[PDB]
DNA sequence: GTAAGTATGAAACGTTGTGCCTCTGCCCCGACACAGCCTCATACGCCTCACTCTTTACACACACGG
DNA sequence: CCGTGTGTGTAAAGAGTGAGGCGTATGAGGCTGTGTCGGGGCAGAGGCACAACGTTTCATACTTAC
């Protein structure tokens, strides 16, 4: 009940976390985390704003070494690719350790699909079938004004 | 003279003390049911805060 | 003659030793080889009413060592050894004490100087992080235990309830074992159900109340 | 007129007395099977690929010696 | 001078680990139901470590006969 607690409120506030960022913290596993945090939301007869992929890039990408510029692309990376829903139906962390993931191999500081997916508790295979379904549309998803040493127009 | 090191010192020992009694009690809780415990849980870190 | 005796002949003998204090530098040169079977020649000078000690370290050693005799007359010391076939004899009784020094005294505090720091190589200090860590509570949808206790659940499963001869079969024969058992204990030797195993006992079984622990299960029905 | 006890003001340990935890059951549950579709998310597993030092083979060479 | 007596290139096995993608399996969730049983903090016994007067003791002057 205290694990669900903590997550509706972090929800709440503006700051939403992972379910497993908060099981990494509780003592319990992410599935009964889950079924409180679904029965406390039905017996407080309240609700949580749907999160966006925008709320987990800053703190994704500060725990990650990466500058406020790759920050900064990665964040319009992931709100275009949901605009455009080239990825329907998927879950918002995953799309952003897409972008993370793009925008870090795009810019001068690179990072592997591992420690993306420790940092933000995705799975590889999650992150590359997240990345394959924006792969054929990544220039138009980075900012126009952007700068880079690794091009944009090749990316793994 | 106790400067703020030295009387600093006094306190640390007696917060990492009760850390350290705190994950004891906690491990053995779990120890006792038989299950494994999370270092990362059982470490309260009010404690020294 | 037995195992404990001491071979005192070497007191018999009156065999004179001489204990020398060495720093550890010239013991760590001889204990870098330690097997050829040659670290030094010790010259002992005499005048007609001086007497000087002094020792001279190895050519091949090194890639002045004067010594000063002490007073032995406040203490007796004796040497002793023990064998490994377990027979203890005394080698001799120490007849002179004397004292190593190093004959440099301004480069020497060099040595000194990187023995303290190299002593201090455990000394373990806090070290400043730039970045503030991030791996703590790093995401997982299970923790390694609880996946590894749900299996053990779903594998070992819940008790059978046995049929009731079978169980009382299994307790009557416990019984002989010790007198009393503790309804926690019983359990699991029976492994049963404790509502079933409680009214299985009940039937024949009864509660004493014990002074020293506790009211416990006696497996007499009487 | 002391003697053998009579009274009196100190210590001193101990037996109920008082707590002080410490279990002991005991209700009070959730989670097991298992039914379809459903979509996404997580885990496993297995063979194909890589590669890398370390030999392995084999035509050829270059003296060597009597 | 044709025997012999040793080197050398370089990809070819020989293991020796190691890696990566993919495809199958799993899960979680709603639901609804039905027998049953451990579980993780719980309302109620149960017996010991202090604990608090207290009952006895012990000289030490005195009480009471004798």
């Amino acid at each position: 009940i205290a694990s669900a607690c903590l997550y509706i409120a972090c929800r709440q506030e503006g700051v939403p976390r992972t379910f497993k960022e908060i099981c990494a913290v509780s003592r319990i596993s992410k599935k009964e985390i889950g079924r409180c945090f679904k029965l406390i939301l039905k017996a407080l007869e309240t609700s949580v704003d749907l999160i966006t992929t925008g709320d987990f890039m800053s703190r994704f990408c500060s725990n990650l070494c990466l500058p406020k510029q790759v920050q900064m692309a990665a964040t319009h990376i992931a709100r275009k690719a949901v605009e455009l829903d080239l990825v329907p139906g998927r879950s918002p962390i995953s799309v952003a350790a897409a972008a993370i993931y793009m925008a870090s191999q795009a810019s001068a500081e690179k990072r592997t699909q591992k420690e993306i997916g420790d940092i933000a508790g995705v799975a590889d295979v999650t992150i590359r079938q997240s990345y394959r379904l924006i792969y054929p549309r990544a220039p138009d998803l980075f900012p126009t004004d952007f700068k880079f040493d690794t091009p944009v127009d090749k990316l793994p | 003279l106790d400067l703020a090191g030295p009387l600093l010192a006094f306190l640390f020992r007696g917060m990492f003390k009760n850390l350290l009694k705190e994950v004891r009690i906690y491990a053995q809780k779990f120890i006792d049911r038989g299950k494994d415990f999370n270092l990362e849980l059982a470490i309260k870190t009010r404690i020294i805060s | 003659a037995e195992r404990g005796e001491l071979d005192l002949t070497g007191a018999k003998q009156n065999t004179g030793v001489w204990l020398v204090k060495v720093p550890k530098y010239l013991s760590q040169q001889w204990a870098k080889a330690s097997g050829r079977g040659e670290v030094g020649k010790l010259r002992i000078a005499k005048t007609q009413g001086r007497t000087e000690v002094s020792f001279t370290l190895n050519e091949d050693l090194a890639n002045e060592h004067p010594f000063v005799l002490q007073s032995v007359g406040g203490q007796t010391l004796t040497v002793f050894t023990e064998s490994s076939s377990d027979k203890l004899s005394l080698e001799g009784i120490v007849v002179q004490r004397a004292e190593c020094r190093p004959a440099a005294s301004e480069n020497y505090m060099r040595l000194k100087r990187l023995q303290i720091e190299e002593s201090s190589k455990p000394v373990r200090l806090s070290q400043q992080l730039d970045k503030v860590v991030t791996t703590n509570y790093k995401p997982v949808a299970n923790h390694q235990y609880n996946i590894e206790y749900e299996r053990k659940k779903k594998e070992d499963g819940k008790r059978a309830r046995a049929d009731k001869q079978h169980v009382l079969d299994m307790l009557f024969s416990a019984f002989e074992k010790h007198q009393y058992y503790n309804l926690k204990d019983l359990v699991d030797i029976t492994k049963q159900p404790v509502v079933y195993l409680k009214e299985i006992l009940k039937e024949i079984g009864v509660q004493n109340v014990k002074g020293i622990h506790k009211n416990t299960w006696e497996l007499k029905p009487e």
